[PDB]
């Protein structure tokens, strides 16, 4: 269970 | 050519230190334009907050001026940091325009109310925003006004905490001034002016948390007053208990209205609209909702804390002793809660504040 490193704000 | 200069911003002007490039507009709000720019000497991008009206009430003042000092004595990596804060006037008898510099995320919360994320998303998300206020609250500071508007997001997954034009601490007065935080958020002891512990965030965090399952504002409310026939109509009648609590005249309008039972959490938030269970327990729709129905509670006596949060199965598998339960920060003396001074009197505070913060 790791940490997320991206996000699509798109 | 004075080493500063303007730009014409969209509906007013603006005057930075020349280091500033290409502004463009993004905050429109209660508190004055808010533009991106990109810092030359720094080479990375930067925002540009211009307080509008600083002095225009012995309350901006009071509001400005905790503002500034809160932005500089309290800083997490859940928590925009104050990059800068300067003036154009040369001296006290000139000055009246505050600009205040600070790094710029991506978006904004409402950017990603708007898509569909995942127990690891959601989660770590929810997880840096309850840092980030457990840091405000370790020092007895309160936010008063947590929301989409004032949470930002980028790229790598990361948010922090906004604004603190509102921000304070205390809870004596049951707010003179309630109606400035902004009503789908404002909780229970603030519509029915109470007094406020901590704990009153919590409630804009379940409201918030709330919008990014259900996808819309959780408790709508068509005036001051709708707000709270539209809490009660979910979560039900509060109990005799807290009626007891509420002044003499705002307790008898209470009382008077149709009872309501709510509904169950589970109908308020069937699992379909969380992110997909997986197989592990701690990320799942049960735990989740579990921690809403703990923050979307109208009494605050019986309202979890962020301790708790931080602490529970949803949000805790991030959990981190630093972060979590970093050091307290520590204001001077000048905050306080009450303190009020004349329109210059303020004044006065704030450029001797604006200057050794240039
Ligand atoms: C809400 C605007 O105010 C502030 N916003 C931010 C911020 O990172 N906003 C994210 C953001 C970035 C954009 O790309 C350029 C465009 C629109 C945005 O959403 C608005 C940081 C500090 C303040 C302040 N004060």
């Amino acid at each position: 269970p790791k940490r997320p490193t991206t996000l699509n704000l798109f | 050519d004075n080493n500063f200069y303007s730009v014409e911003i969209g509906d007013s002007t603006f005057t930075v230190l020349k280091r500033y490039q290409n502004l463009k507009p993004i905050g429109s709000g209660a508190q004055g334009i808010v533009c991106a720019a990109y810092d030359a000497i720094l080479e990375r991008n930067v925002a540009i907050k211009k307080l509008s009206r600083p002095f225009q009430n012995q309350t901006h003042a009071k509001r400005a001026y905790r503002e500034l000092v809160l932005m500089k004595c309290v800083n997490h990596k859940n928590i925009i940091g104050l990059l800068n804060v300067f003036t154009p006037q040369k001296s006290l008898e000139e000055f009246q325009d505050v600009y205040i510099v600070m790094e710029l995320m991506d978006a904004n919360l409402c950017q990603v109310i708007q898509m569909e994320l995942d127990h690891e998303r959601m989660s770590y998300l929810l997880y840096q925003m309850l840092c980030g206020i457990k840091h405000l609250h370790s020092a007895g500071i309160i936010h008063r006004d947590l929301k989409p508007s004032n949470i930002v997001v980028k790229s790598d997954c990361t948010l922090k905490i906004l604004d603190f034009g509102l921000a304070r601490t205390a809870g004596t007065s049951f707010m003179m001034e309630p109606e400035v935080v902004t009503r789908y958020y404002r909780a229970p002891e603030v519509i029915l002016g109470m007094g406020y512990k901590e704990n009153v965030d919590l409630w804009s965090v379940g409201c918030i948390m709330g919008e990014m399952v259900c996808h819309k504002i959780l408790f709508p409310g068509r005036d001051y007053i709708d707000q709270w026939n539209k809490v009660i109509e979910q979560l039900g009648t509060p109990c005799p208990e807290f009626m007891k609590k509420l002044q003499p005249t705002v307790r008898t309008y209470v009382e008077n209205r149709p009872k309501y039972a709510g509904y169950s959490f589970e109908k308020l938030f069937p699992d379909v609209l969380f992110p997909a269970d997986s197989e592990h327990n701690k990320l799942k729709a049960s735990q989740a909702r579990d921690l809403l129905s703990k923050m979307l509670v109208i009494d605050a006596s019986k309202r979890i804390s962020v301790d708790e949060a931080l602490q529970h199965p949803y949000i805790n598998v991030w959990y981190d002793p630093s972060e979590a339960e970093a050091p307290p920060p520590k204001i001077p003396d000048k905050q306080l809660d009450e303190r009020e001074h004349t329109i210059e009197e303020w004044k006065e505070l704030i450029y001797k504040e604006v200057m050794d913060l240039e």
